[PDB]
C-alpha cells in the first residue's frame, strides 16, 4: 500500500515560514520524486514544486524566490518549506506521488495540510452537549470558540458514523470558529447505549471527550 | 501560458443520467490530460489518464474521450455517490495545469426536513454565554427559512447558519441555525422557539422549549 | 517495425523489411538442444561482405538479394552433426561495419526454423 | 635467416640480474635479425653471452649499457640499419659498463660491423674496454653479389626498392595488380606475408595494426584499413566492470570513457556527480569533462540524465550519438530519459535509431523541438511509446521563433540549426540540409547523388552556365582543368612510376595539356616527342 501521511503546523504568521514534512511509505524516494500542491477555496488547484529522486528540485515560477524542498531517503521523509508568507498564501497544502516515473498523474495524495496565516492567536475550543429532547431522536455537541480551524470530531471514537452531520465551521464576529456535531438515534435507544463525541483541535492540543445524556 | 477551461461550472443531474465534464484547453496537447475527482474534505482522486486510460479501483460508469483542445469526462449512469468536484490536468506544457473544476449535484425528490431544537448546556451558562441550536435534518431541496422567535418577538442578527454538503447516500442537505443570547438576556425570557419553512412542508413547522 | 521472415527448413530464407537495413548486417544463428546458441554466417549489407564460421566455411554459402530485401543461405551438403534450430539475425552497425564482425552486434531476431 | 622481434625496455630492468638475462635469452636465442633494438643491459659477471654470435644483422638501435659481464660476442654483427635511435642522435650507445665492484666490460668485438646506415655513435664510461645499392661489402661487382644490402633485399638480390603491388597499365590508362608485387617485410621483399603478421594500408607485413586502423580480411590475406575516425573502442557502462557499484558518470570514472566509441551497457548521469559524494570520496565533476562522451557512437542499454549542465544548451556531448539499442532498460522500461534539465534542444541529430524500450522526456522547462521528430521512425521494436510531457509549449517557442528550419523536412529536428533537421526537404551536403547543390555555380561545384550533394573532382573545370561533372571520379569531368592522361583529368602527367617488363614509364605535356608517350629510349624524362627529349 502507499502512502503520503504528512505532518505540520498549519498556522503561519505573516512573514513567516512554513514547514511541511511528507513522510513517505510504500515506495523509495530514491525512484520517485514528490510533489508538491495546494488548493485555495478560490485559486483551485496549483502545482508548487517537485524533489526529484536525484535529489534535484523544480519549483513553479511564483515559487523560486521562497521555496526550498529537500528530503531524506533513509528516514523516507520529504520537508516542505516556503518563506514570507501573506494572507493569499492561505490554503490547503498537498504532497503527491505519480503513478508512474517521472510523470504528473498525481494518483497518490497526502491528506494535506490545512495552512491558515493570521497574527491572530490559537485557542482551543469549549465543549458543550446537544442533549436530545423528550419527545428517532437527535442529539450532539457544540463546539465553540477555537482558532485556527480545523477541528476534527467524531462519535463513539469511531464506532459511530452513520447519521453523523459535523457542520462546516462559522465564523463568528469575534474572529473565533464554532461549529456543531449532530446524530440522528433510535430515541429507543438514549437509555440504552451512552453517546460520547470526540472533539480534538491539534494547533491547540486541546483533545475533549464529552458524554450527552 | 496554457488554459484549461471548465465547464459548466456547475452541474445538476437526476440519477440515471448521462453526465458529460468538458474541459477544453486553449493549445492543442493531443491525449496530455487527465481527470480527478475530490469529494467534501477530501483529498482529489485520479480518475482517468491520458484523456482515456482507465485506473484501477475507478468504476466502469467512469470514462473519458477527446484530443487536441476539447476534452471530455464521462459517466454513463450517475449515483449519488459520484457528487464531488471534478477538475482536469494538462501533462504537456510546463509547468503541469488544473482547471477551476465542474461542481456535480444530484436531483432528488423533495423531501421535508426533521427539525429538532437544543437549549443551553448548564455547562456553557456558567460562563456566562448561551447558544441555542435549531438542526434540520436531511432535506431536500437546499432553500428552507429559519426563524428564531424568542415570546414571540422574530430575531434579527442574532443567529447562524451551516449547511452540510450534498449527502452521498440520499443526497440530502442538513441545517443548523445557532442563536446567542447573552446568559441575561437569556433567563429574562421563557419560550425559545425555531420555525422551519421548507417546500416539503405544508404549514411551517416549530420547534421550542420553555427556560 | 522490424520483421524478420522465416521459411525453408525442416527433415532457408529471410525476409527483413520494416526499415532501411542501409548500415545494418544480417547473419544466421542456430541453438541445439542441450548447448547455447552459435553464430553460423553473416553478411554486411552494404557493402555486400561476408563471413562465415569454421564448421560452416566451405559447406555453406549465404547470399544477399538487395530491392527484395532477402537473405538467403544454402545448406548444401548436411550431415547429422548439423541438426539444430535456425534464426536469422539483424542489426544495425556503428559504421556500416569496418571493424571485426565478431563484435558485430544483433538487436532483432526470427522466429525459429527447424533443422532435423 | 631467423628473426626476433626485438625490445625497447631501454635502460630499464626485467626483474632479478638473472631474470633479466633470463628474459634476454629467450628472445634473441638464435636470432640472426634483429626487426627492433637490440639492448643489452644489467648482465652479471660470469654470464655466458656466446648466443649473441648468431646475430647477423639488426634493424633499429644497439644498447650495451650497465653490464659487468666481461666478453659480449657479437662477432658476426655485420650491420646496424637504426631505425630508430637511443637518445637524441645515437643509433650506437655503449654506456656506463661497469660497477662499483671494480668489474667493467672487457671484450666487446665487433669485427664484421663494418657500416652503420644511419645515425652517429656514442662511446662513454668504458674504462676497461661492390654494386650501387649494396652496404657491407662485396663479394662481387653485382648486386646479388654483395654481403648485405643497403634498402631492401628480394632473394639475394639488392634492391633500392620491393617491387610494388601494381604496375601502370599505358594502354587502359589504369592500374593493374602487379604478379610480380611482394610486400616489405622488413628489409626484405616477401610475396606474402609471415605467419602471424598483418599488411599494412600500404606495403610491409606487421603483426600489429595499431591506432587509426583496424584489421580487415581481403583475399585470404588479413590487412590493416584505416579507422574512418576514431577506431571502434567498446567499453563498459555504469554498473559494470570498473562501474560496478557505480552510482552515475562521476568526476571520478569519467576519464575512464577516453576514445569510448560504443558503450556495452548503460549510461547514467545524476546531480550527484555534480554535486559531489562525500560517503564514496568523490569529489564534484566539471561540466567541461563531459566532453569525453563525445565519442560515442552507440549504447547497448539505456541512456539516463537526470542532471545537465545548466549553461549548455543542448546535450553537446552526444552529438554523434547514433543508436541506443535499448537491451538493458530503466525499471524495464525505458531506453532513454531526459528529465528536468534547462536544455533547450535535446541535440541528438546522430540519433537514428533506438531499437528497444520507451522514450520519456520530462520536466525541461525550456526544452523546444521535442514533439517535432516522429519517434516511430527511430524505433525497430513494437509496442516502443514516447512520452513528451512538460517541456515548454509549442506555442511559446513559436513566438521567440524556435521552430524547426525552412530547409528541415516535415519528419522534425533535434534543433533551430539545418543540420538538426530529421531530413531535408530538398537536399544536404554535409550533415547540413540546404536549398541546391552547386551544379551551375558555387564552390566547390558538385553532382547531386539521392538527396546528397557530392564534389566533383577537383580535376574537373567549372563550366560557366552548366554543370561540371557527373560521378565521385575525375573520369567524370567534363573539362580537364590541367593535364589529361586519356579518360583522365590529372594534375601532373605520368612520370617515373613504374610499369610492365620492370620499366620506368615516361610522358610528356602535348601543347594542349594531353599526356602522351615519350621514346623508350628516354629514360630518365623526356619534354617531348622523338628522341629530341631526352
Ligand atoms: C563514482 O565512481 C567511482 C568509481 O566508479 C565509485 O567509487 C567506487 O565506490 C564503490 C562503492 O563505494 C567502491 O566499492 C569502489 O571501490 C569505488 N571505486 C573507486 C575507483 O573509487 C563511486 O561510488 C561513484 N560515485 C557515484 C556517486 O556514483
Ligand atoms: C538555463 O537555460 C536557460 C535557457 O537556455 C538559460 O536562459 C538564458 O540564459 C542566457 C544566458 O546567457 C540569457 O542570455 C538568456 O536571456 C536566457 N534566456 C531567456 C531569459 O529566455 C539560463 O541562463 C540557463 N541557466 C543557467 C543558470 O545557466
Ligand atoms: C499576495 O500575493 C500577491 C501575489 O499573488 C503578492 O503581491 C503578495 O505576495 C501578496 N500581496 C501583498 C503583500 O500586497
Ligand atoms: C585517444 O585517441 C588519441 C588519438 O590520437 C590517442 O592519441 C590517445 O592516446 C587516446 N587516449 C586514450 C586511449 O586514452
Ligand atoms: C558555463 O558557466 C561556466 C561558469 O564557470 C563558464 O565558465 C562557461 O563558460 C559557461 N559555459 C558556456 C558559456 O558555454
Ligand atoms: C525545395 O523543396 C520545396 C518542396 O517541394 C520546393 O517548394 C522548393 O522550390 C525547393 N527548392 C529548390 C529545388 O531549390
Amino acid at each position: 500500500q502507499v502512502q503520503l501521511k504528512q505532518s505540520g503546523p498549519g498556522l503561519v504568521q505573516p512573514s513567516q515560514s512554513l514547514s511541511i514534512t511528507c513522510t513517505v511509505s510504500g515506495f523509495s524516494l530514491t525512484n520517485y520524486g514528490v510533489h508538491w500542491v495546494r488548493q485555495s477555496p478560490g485559486k483551485g488547484l496549483e502545482w508548487l514544486g517537485v524533489i526529484w529522486s536525484g535529489g534535484n528540485t523544480d519549483y513553479n515560477t511564483p515559487f523560486t524566490s521562497r521555496l526550498s524542498i529537500n528530503k531524506d531517503n533513509s528516514k523516507s521523509q520529504v520537508f516542505f518549506k516556503m518563506n514570507s508568507l501573506q494572507s493569499n498564501d492561505t490554503a490547503i497544502y498537498y504532497c503527491a506521488r505519480a503513478l508512474t516515473y517521472y510523470d504528473y498523474e498525481f494518483a497518490y495524495w497526502g491528506q494535506g495540510t490545512l495552512v491558515t496565516v493570521s497574527a491572530a492567536s490559537t485557542k482551543g475550543p469549549s465543549v458543550f452537549p446537544l442533549a436530545p429532547s423528550s419527545k428517532t431522536a437527535a442529539l450532539g455537541c457544540l463546539v465553540k470558540d477555537y482558532f485556527p480551524e480545523p477541528v476534527t470530531v467524531s462519535w463513539n471514537s469511531g464506532a459511530l458514523t452513520s447519521g453523523v452531520h459535523t457542520f462546516p465551521a462559522v465564523l463568528q464576529s469575534s474572529g473565533l470558529y464554532s461549529l456543531s456535531s449532530v446524530v440522528t438515534v433510535p430515541s429507543s435507544s438514549l437509555g440504552t447505549q451512552t453517546y460520547i463525541c470526540n472533539v480534538n483541535h491539534k494547533p491547540s492540543n486541546t483533545k475533549v471527550d464529552k458524554r450527552v445524556e | 501560458d496554457i488554459l484549461l477551461t471548465q465547464s459548466p461550472v456547475i452541474l445538476s443531474v437526476s440519477p440515471g443520467e448521462r453526465v458529460s465534464f468538458s474541459c477544453r484547453a486553449s493549445q492543442s496537447i493531443g491525449t496530455n490530460i487527465h481527470w480527478y475527482q475530490q469529494r467534501t474534505n477530501g483529498s482529489p482522486r485520479l480518475l482517468i489518464k491520458y484523456a482515456s486510460e482507465s485506473i484501477s479501483g475507478i468504476p466502469s460508469r467512469f470514462s473519458g474521450s477527446g484530443s487536441g483542445t476539447d476534452f471530455t469526462l464521462s459517466i454513463n449512469s450517475v449515483e449519488s455517490e459520484d457528487i464531488a468536484d471534478y477538475y482536469c490536468q494538462q501533462n504537456n506544457n510546463w509547468p503541469t495545469t488544473f482547471g477551476a473544476g465542474t461542481k456535480l449535484e444530484l436531483k432528488r425528490t423533495v423531501a421535508a426536513p426533521s427539525v429538532f431544537i437544543f437549549p443551553p448546556s448548564d455547562e456553557q451558562l456558567k460562563s456566562g454565554t448561551a447558544s441555542v441550536v435549531c438542526l434540520l435534518n436531511n432535506f431536500y431541496p437546499r432553500e428552507a427559512k429559519v426563524q428564531w422567535k424568542v415570546d414571540n418577538a422574530l430575531q434579527s442578527g442574532n443567529s447562524q447558519e451551516s449547511v452540510t454538503e450534498q449527502d452521498s447516500k440520499d443526497s440530502t442537505y442538513s441545517l443548523s441555525s445557532t442563536l446567542t443570547l447573552s446568559k441575561a438576556d437569556y433567563e429574562k425570557h421563557k419560550v425559545y422557539a425555531c420555525e422551519v419553512t421548507h417546500q416539503g412542508l405544508s404549514s411551517p413547522v416549530t420547534k421550542s422549549f420553555n427556560r | 517495425e522490424v520483421q524478420l521472415v522465416e521459411s525453408g527448413g525442416g527433415l532457408l530464407s529471410c525476409a527483413a523489411s520494416g526499415r532501411t537495413f542501409s548500415s545494418y548486417a544480417m547473419g544466421w544463428f542456430r541453438q541445439a538442444p542441450g548447448k547455447e546458441r552459435e553464430f553460423v554466417v553473416a553478411i554486411n549489407w552494404s557493402s555486400g561482405s561476408t563471413y562465415y564460421a569454421d564448421s560452416v566455411k566451405g559447406r555453406f554459402t549465404i547470399s544477399r538479394d538487395n530491392a527484395k530485401n532477402t537473405m538467403y543461405l544454402q545448406m548444401n551438403s548436411l550431415k547429422p552433426e548439423d541438426t539444430a534450430v535456425y534464426y536469422c539475425a539483424a542489426g544495425y552497425q556503428i559504421n556500416s561495419g569496418n571493424y571485426n564482425f565478431k563484435d558485430y552486434e544483433y538487436d532483432y531476431w526470427g522466429q525459429g526454423t527447424q533443422v532435423t | 635467416k631467423k628473426v626476433c622481434q626485438g625490445t625497447s625496455n631501454k635502460l630499464t630492468q626485467l626483474g632479478t640480474f638473472e631474470d633479466h638475462f633470463l628474459s634476454l635469452q629467450r628472445m634473441f636465442n638464435n636470432c640472426e635479425v634483429v626487426l627492433g633494438n637490440l639492448e643489452i643491459t644489467y648482465v652479471q659477471r660470469n654470464y655466458d653471452l656466446s648466443f649473441l654470435k648468431t646475430i647477423q644483422e639488426v634493424a633499429g638501435y644497439v644498447l650495451i649499457a650497465l653490464n659487468t659481464v666481461e666478453r659480449i660476442p657479437l662477432e658476426n654483427l655485420q650491420i646496424i640499419r637504426g631505425n630508430m635511435y637511443y637518445e637524441n642522435s645515437y643509433a650506437l650507445a655503449v654506456l656506463s659498463n661497469y660497477d662499483a665492484n671494480k668489474t667493467g666490460l672487457k671484450e666487446l668485438p665487433m669485427r664484421n660491423l663494418q657500416e652503420i646506415l644511419h645515425g652517429a655513435v656514442r662511446f662513454s664510461n668504458n674504462p676497461a674496454l661492390c654494386h650501387n645499392q649494396c652496404a657491407a661489402g662485396c663479394t662481387g661487382p653485382r648486386e646479388s653479389d654483395c654481403l648485405v644490402c643497403r634498402k631492401f633485399r628480394d632473394e639475394a638480390t639488392c634492391k633500392d626498392t620491393c617491387p610494388p603491388l601494381m604496375l601502370y597499365n599505358p594502354t587502359t590508362y589504369q592500374m593493374d595488380v602487379n604478379p610480380e608485387g611482394k610486400y616489405s617485410f622488413g628489409a626484405t621483399c616477401v610475396k606474402k606475408c609471415p605467419r602471424n603478421y598483418v599488411v599494412t594500408d600500404h606495403g610491409s607485413c606487421v603483426r600489429a595494426c595499431g591506432a587509426d586502423s583496424y584489421e580487415m580480411e581481403e583475399d585470404g590475406v588479413r590487412k590493416c584499413k584505416k579507422c574512418e575516425g576514431p577506431c571502434r573502442k567498446v567499453c563498459n557502462g555504469i554498473g559494470i566492470g570498473e562501474f560496478k557499484d557505480s552510482l552515475s558518470i562521476n568526476a571520478t570514472n569519467i576519464k575512464h570513457f577516453k576514445n569510448c566509441t560504443s558503450i556495452s551497457g548503460d549510461l547514467h548521469i545524476l546531480p550527484v556527480a555534480f554535486r559531489g559524494d562525500s560517503f564514496t570520496h568523490t569529489p564534484p565533476l566539471d561540466p567541461q569533462e563531459l566532453d569525453i562522451l563525445k565519442t560515442v557512437k552507440e549504447i547497448t542499454g539505456f541512456l539516463l540524465i537526470q542532471a545537465w549542465p545548466e549553461n549548455r544548451t543542448d546535450l553537446h556531448a552526444f552529438e554523434n550519438l547514433e543508436i541506443i539499442r535499448g537491451r538493458t532498460k530503466q525499471h524495464g522500461q525505458f531506453s532513454l530519459a531526459v528529465v528536468s534539465l534547462n536544455i533547450t534542444s535535446l541535440g541528438l541529430r546522430s540519433l537514428k535509431e533506438i531499437s528497444d524500450g520507451d522514450v520519456i522526456i520530462s520536466g525541461n522547462k525550456n526544452l523546444c523541438y521535442a514533439n517535432t521528430i516522429n519517434w516511430k521512425k527511430l524505433f525497430g521494436t513494437s509496442g516502443q511509446k514516447t512520452k513528451i510531457i512538460s517541456n515548454r509549449g509549442e506555442n511559446s517557442c513559436k513566438a521567440t521563433g524556435q521552430v524547426c528550419h525552412a530547409l528541415c523536412s516535415p519528419e522534425g529536428c533535434w534543433g533551430p540549426e539545418p543540420r538538426d533537421c530529421v531530413s531535408c526537404r530538398n537536399v544536404s551536403r554535409g550533415r547540413e540540409c540546404v536549398d541546391k547543390c552547386n551544379l551551375l555555380e558555387g564552390e566547390p561545384r558538385e553532382f547531386v547523388e539521392n538527396s546528397e550533394c557530392i564534389q566533383c573532382h577537383p580535376e574537373c573545370l567549372p563550366q560557366a552556365m552548366n554543370i561540371t561533372c557527373t560521378g565521385r571520379g575525375p573520369d567524370n569531368c567534363i573539362q580537364c582543368a590541367h593535364y589529361i592522361d586519356g579518360p583522365h583529368c590529372v594534375k601532373t602527367c605520368p612520370a617515373g612510376v613504374m610499369g610492365e617488363n620492370n620499366t620506368l614509364v615516361w610522358k610528356y605535356a602535348d601543347a594542349g595539356h594531353v599526356c602522351h608517350l615519350c621514346h623508350p629510349n628516354c629514360t630518365y624524362g623526356c619534354t617531348g616527342p622523338g628522341l629530341e627529349g631526352c
